[PDB]
Formats: structure tokens, C-alpha cells, sequence
RNA sequence: GUGGGAGAGGGUGGUGGAAUUCCCGGAGUAGCGGUGAAAUGCGCAGAUACCGGGAGGAACGCCGAUGGCGAAGGCAGCCACCUGGUCCACCCGUGACGCUGAGGCGCGAAAGCGUGGGGAGCAAACCGGAUUAGAUACCCGGGUAGUCCACGCCCUAAACGAUGCGCGCUAGGUCUCUGGGUCUCCUGGGGGCCGAAGCUAACGCGUUAAGCGCGCCGCCUGGGGAGUACGGCCGCAAGGC
């Protein structure tokens, strides 16, 4: 119970999972979902439904908080983040703004063999 | 580094006539000096090697130059070992 | 004896009185490392375009000088031990390259 | 392509070498804090290198941004 | 010699931001992670996601390229100092002082060894989860030596252009790096492509020769046995010649 009306809004999309974490103006967060909070258990999180369903989710909870206006970030390349965009641009919330803000490192760390072959 | 004004002055130091700036004794004056100033740099900063191959290479271009002047004329050989103070 | 250039940014939140002593500091390390300053350039407090300790702008100061090169170096650490002075640049002055001319 | 505009043909006379200049680095910056290209800077290869070495140094100073955040994506 | 030029060439010191991990705090709830699908794993001692602050190590995104430098290995944030190589213009100086080079000497990616330090990420061995007929593998969760630094060893390679070095001669076109100039262009050095003559078994090479010549060094003489044995030299060992 705090009646925020007006927030910001992360979405952490990966090849395995998106997740959207509702925040207010000062990245303190209010409520949050996922793939694996609604039904979905394995890969099926991975998928953009499963990303727009925790989209609704998320915006639902806020909603008992009263929010309208929120402004979206966007974290990482996965499959959903579009789907997630477009899940939380008309869903009684007020998108104000979209931005890409996925860590790109300067060739700091060296990654997993998985992810070699490159810096 | 080795300003202009050194390198007039072992010039003209070194110089058999006024205007010589490429005779035997002024390239090996100057090869000297170049290499005191290289193994100075090289007692500090042990670890550079690429350096010490142009080091190496000065010191093959003087050989030569003094094995020159040996066989030409002794006397200029002799003095130029003995201003310098080269060969130990 | 090069000619270099010096930029230093400081606390912007400084009064008249620390910013003063500031540059008294400033003045009297060039002096004790030898090194004429042929002119000055106090541009003031500028907006940074990333936080430089926690701080949004930052008070710009830029000397053109002369001084033996072999103490440069041993002059910039002189100059970074002030907690106010958060950044130190010193650059061999080099001759404008103008493009589209 | 790049078919917009040339950076360097949409300005004037002006110092490469200057780290200082903050109104004239910014138009050689994308959207993000990136340098830009050969094909948007219309540079040659001495003048794009001299351009980012002086942007680092404006860099460091704090003048110019390392990287940003895209927007209306 | 004089005057200029470009460069991740090398060494030393300092310094910058992004990111990973860890710690502290705030906020916050039921999972995160991972895969073809999963499980081990981590999570109610509050994780993941978010914000702020702090610590530490390692590598330098865009620029960046078919680019540049070096003799090779190789070199990529920025600043300063020390330092090597190299190119151009003037036609100034010496007056064949040149080329190559058995030995010698030095350099020599990675891995490895010794002593001390450091240790964030990654990660041989190893501990597990899967997969499989089995899986001493590929896939997933951990993880030590190591990767990093100082000093000293080790001398190997697809150390590759699979093409030793130097010089002279022999159509051009095009792209590009970098100087100079009467700056449409010419001229010089370097990196690419296409191609004259010519060469080659062919592929292809072709003013960066694998063409035409000259000098000098290295090396080859069927395959396996075998880069093994013996001997010697070198190495702390692994092992190398
Ligand atoms: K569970
Ligand atoms: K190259
Ligand atoms: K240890
Ligand atoms: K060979
Ligand atoms: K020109
Ligand atoms: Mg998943
Ligand atoms: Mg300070
Ligand atoms: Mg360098
Ligand atoms: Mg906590
Ligand atoms: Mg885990
Ligand atoms: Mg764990
Ligand atoms: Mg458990
Ligand atoms: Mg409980
Ligand atoms: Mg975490
Ligand atoms: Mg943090
Ligand atoms: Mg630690
Ligand atoms: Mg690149
Ligand atoms: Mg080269
Ligand atoms: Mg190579
Ligand atoms: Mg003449
Ligand atoms: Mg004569
Ligand atoms: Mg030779
Ligand atoms: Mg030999
Ligand atoms: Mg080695
Ligand atoms: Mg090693
Ligand atoms: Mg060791
Ligand atoms: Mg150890
Ligand atoms: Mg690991
Ligand atoms: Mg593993
Ligand atoms: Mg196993
Ligand atoms: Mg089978
Ligand atoms: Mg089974
Ligand atoms: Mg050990
Ligand atoms: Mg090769
Ligand atoms: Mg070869
Ligand atoms: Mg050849
Ligand atoms: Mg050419
Ligand atoms: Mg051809
Ligand atoms: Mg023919
Ligand atoms: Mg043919
Ligand atoms: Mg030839
Ligand atoms: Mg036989
Ligand atoms: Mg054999
Ligand atoms: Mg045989
Ligand atoms: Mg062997
Ligand atoms: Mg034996
Ligand atoms: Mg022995
Ligand atoms: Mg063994
Ligand atoms: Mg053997």
C-alpha cells in the first residue's frame, strides 16, 4: 500500500526465461513476475506468451498499487522482449518510454566456453 | 633524447675539416655516443629487448667502420680508439 | 624543457576560500617542479556527461606550460594527492590539425 | 549506406586535435556514446584516427559519454 | 648530415570507464538457473530481478578495417618518461667502407618447471547431473593446478606466405596505407586484387616472382620402422638439439 501512480518498469529477457520487475521512480521495485510465477516450469518460460503473460502479471499487481504511467527498460536479447514490450504498451498501463539498456561489457571478463570464439 | 646541439657539437668536434658531416671518424663518434646513451638505457629496463637488437646493430656498423679505417689509414685508427677510449 | 598542457577537475561544490587555496596548492607545486606557464584558461564548472565522485559537473582548470620533461610525471602525482583534485591530465602540446579546410 | 549526411561536410573549419571542443566531438557520437563510423564521419583514415584518440581524451576528462542508453526503441 | 613524417614497435610508472564476482544497505517475493527435454545446483539463513555504496582481479567495447608496426614470436583504453626500427625531401659529407654467413651469442606464442605473491572471470585433473547399449566424451552444475605479477628456467609449433637473405632486369589496370611535388596528376616506400611476356605437373605465380640472372647459407635423396634406439651436449624435471 503505497499508491505509487508512477514507476519504472525492467524487463530481463534471456534465451531462457523473461522477467519483469515493476520498480518505482528510484529502482526501489513493488511487485514482479516471471515465467516460472505463472504456471510455466521448464523452456516453456523462454517463449514470448510466457513473457507476455508475466508482463499482464506484473502490471496487474501494480495496478493494486495504483500506478498508470510507467517507463520501460529493456535488459538483454531474448525471445519475448518484443512480446513483452507489446504486452505491457496497452494493458490499462501508460508506456512512456523504451529504452535498451542491456550490459555490454569492454571486454573485461573472459566467457564461458559457451560463448567463446569471441571477447 | 640527443638534441641537435650534442649532435653539432661531436660534429663538429669530430669533423677533419670544417663542413664534414659524413667522414669515418665523425659516423663512429657518433655511433659512440649513440651507444653509451643506448647501454645507459639498457643498465635500467633490463627487459627491453628490441632495443638491444639495435643496440647489436650499432655496434656491428662501428666494427665495421673502425675494421675500415684499420685498413686504410692506422693512425686516424689509433686516434680516433684513443679520443674515444674504445676496445677496453 | 617541453611545452605540456595541464587539466585539472575539481570539487565544483568548492567556495571562494577552498578554491583559492586550491589553486594556491596548484600554483606552488608548479613552481617547486619548474614549470613556466605561458597562459591559463579557468573555464569554471561544467557539466560532466558521467557522475566523477558522485558528482554531476566538475570545475574545469587548464594551464599551458614548460618544464623538463624528466619530472612530469613526478609532478602529476603531486598534483592527485589533493582529495578536491579528482582528475589530472597532462598532455605533450602539439600543433592544431584542422580538417574540412 | 548512409545516404543522411556526412559529418564532416555538415561542418566547418575546425581543430581535430582538440579534446577540449565538446559542441563539435558530440555530433562524431551515435546515438549512443559510441564513435561513429568511416561511412557517417566522412573522414579520412588520419583524420579518424587523430578523431579517436582526441574523443578518448575527452573521454577520461568527463566531457564526452563512454556509452549510453538507447531510446524509443 | 640537415629538415620533416607515420606507427597496437619495446621498456617503466601512473591513470580511466563498462562488465563479471564478492561484501554492506535499501526495497521486494517464490523461484532462479539451465537444456533437445531435463536433473544436479542455488533459494524461507529471503535467492533471481531493481537501486545505492564499497572491495578486488583481469581484459580494453565503439574507433577497427580487406588497416598499421616488428626480424620472427608477436603488439590494441589513456597519459608521461626512456628507447629501437623505418620512410621522404635537399644532393651536403665519407669514398666500395659492400652481400651472405658454418660456429658463437641473443631473442623466441602457448603449455610446463622453481621461489615468492596474487587469485575476479575462465578452467586440465577431479566431484557430481544428464545422455547413451556403455559415455572414463560432446551437453549442464561445481571446481584445483594454471591463466595474472616479479625473478630465474624451459627452445617446442600448422614458429605458415607450408615460399632464406641481398641486388639487378622484365606490360599494365585497380583498391589502399604513408610521405613529397608543378596536388586533373606525377613521384617514392608499404599492404591487396586482376592480369603482359615468361614459369609451373597442375592448381596457380606473375615489379611484394614461384619469371630472367648473380652471390652466399640451410636442407632433400622411396614409405613404414622413427624423430624411436645408442652416444654426446643442454635441462631442476618434463624433455629438447
Ligand atoms: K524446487
Ligand atoms: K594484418
Ligand atoms: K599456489
Ligand atoms: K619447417
Ligand atoms: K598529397
Ligand atoms: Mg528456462
Ligand atoms: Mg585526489
Ligand atoms: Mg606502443
Ligand atoms: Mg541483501
Ligand atoms: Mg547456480
Ligand atoms: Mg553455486
Ligand atoms: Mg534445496
Ligand atoms: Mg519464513
Ligand atoms: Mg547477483
Ligand atoms: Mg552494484
Ligand atoms: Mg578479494
Ligand atoms: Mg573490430
Ligand atoms: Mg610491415
Ligand atoms: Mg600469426
Ligand atoms: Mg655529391
Ligand atoms: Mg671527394
Ligand atoms: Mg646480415
Ligand atoms: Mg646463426
Ligand atoms: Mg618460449
Ligand atoms: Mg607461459
Ligand atoms: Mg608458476
Ligand atoms: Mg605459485
Ligand atoms: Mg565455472
Ligand atoms: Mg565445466
Ligand atoms: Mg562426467
Ligand atoms: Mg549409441
Ligand atoms: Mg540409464
Ligand atoms: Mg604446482
Ligand atoms: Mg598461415
Ligand atoms: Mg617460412
Ligand atoms: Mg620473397
Ligand atoms: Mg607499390
Ligand atoms: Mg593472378
Ligand atoms: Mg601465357
Ligand atoms: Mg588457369
Ligand atoms: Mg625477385
Ligand atoms: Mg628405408
Ligand atoms: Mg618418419
Ligand atoms: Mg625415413
Ligand atoms: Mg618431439
Ligand atoms: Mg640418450
Ligand atoms: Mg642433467
Ligand atoms: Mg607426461
Ligand atoms: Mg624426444
Amino acid at each position: 500500500k503505497r499508491q505509487v501512480a508512477s514507476g519504472r518498469a525492467y524487463i530481463h529477457a534471456s534465451y531462457n526465461n523473461t522477467i519483469v520487475t515493476i520498480t518505482d521512480p528510484d529502482g526501489n521495485p513493488i511487485t514482479w513476475s516471471s515465467g516460472g510465477v505463472i504456471g510455466y516450469k521448464g523452456s516453456r518460460k523462454g517463449t514470448p506468451y510466457a513473457a507476455q503473460l508475466a508482463a499482464l502479471d506484473a502490471a496487474k499487481k501494480a495496478m493494486a498499487y495504483g500506478m498508470q504511467s510507467v517507463d520501460v527498460i529493456v535488459r538483454g536479447t531474448g525471445a519475448g522482449r518484443e512480446q513483452a514490450i507489446r504486452a505491457l504498451q496497452a494493458s490499462g498501463l501508460q508506456v512512456k518510454s523504451i529504452v535498451d539498456d542491456t550490459p555490454v561489457p569492454h571486454n573485461g571478463c573472459r566467457p564461458k566456453k559457451k560463448f567463446r570464439k569471441a571477447s | 633524447p640527443i638534441t641537435k646541439e650534442e649532435k653539432q657539437k661531436v660534429i663538429q668536434e669530430f669533423a677533419r675539416f670544417p663542413g664534414d658531416t659524413g667522414s669515418t671518424e665523425v659516423q663512429v663518434a657518433l655511433l659512440t655516443l649513440r651507444i653509451n646513451r643506448l647501454s645507459e638505457h639498457l643498465k635500467v629496463h633490463k627487459k627491453d629487448h628490441h632495443s638491444h637488437r639495435g643496440l647489436l646493430m650499432m655496434v656491428g656498423q662501428r666494427r665495421r667502420l673502425l675494421r675500415y679505417l684499420q685498413r686504410e689509414d692506422p693512425e686516424r685508427y689509433r686516434a680516433l680508439i684513443e679520443k674515444l677510449g674504445i676496445r677496453g | 624543457m617541453r611545452r605540456y598542457e595541464v587539466n585539472i577537475v575539481l570539487n565544483p561544490n568548492l567556495d571562494q576560500s577552498q578554491l583559492a587555496l586550491e589553486k594556491e596548492i596548484i600554483q606552488r607545486a608548479l613552481e617547486n617542479y619548474g614549470a613556466r606557464v605561458e597562459k591559463v584558461e579557468e573555464l569554471g564548472l561544467r557539466r560532466l556527461a558521467y557522475p566523477i565522485a558522485k558528482d554531476p559537473q566538475g570545475y574545469f582548470l587548464w594551464y599551458q606550460v614548460e618544464m623538463p620533461e624528466d619530472r612530469v610525471n613526478d609532478l602529476a602525482r603531486e598534483l592527485r594527492i589533493r582529495d578536491n583534485v579528482r582528475r589530472v591530465m597532462v598532455v605533450k602540446s602539439q600543433e592544431p590539425f584542422l580538417a574540412n579546410a | 549506406p548512409s545516404r543522411k549526411a556526412k559529418v564532416k561536410a555538415t561542418l566547418g573549419e575546425f581543430d581535430l586535435r582538440d579534446y577540449r571542443n565538446v559542441e563539435v566531438l558530440k555530433r562524431f557520437l551515435s546515438e549512443t556514446g559510441k564513435i561513429l563510423p568511416r561511412r557517417r564521419t566522412g573522414l579520412s583514415a588520419k583524420e579518424q584516427r587523430i578523431l579517436a584518440k582526441t574523443i578518448k581524451r575527452a573521454r577520461i576528462l568527463g566531457l564526452l559519454p563512454f556509452t549510453e542508453k538507447l531510446v524509443r526503441k
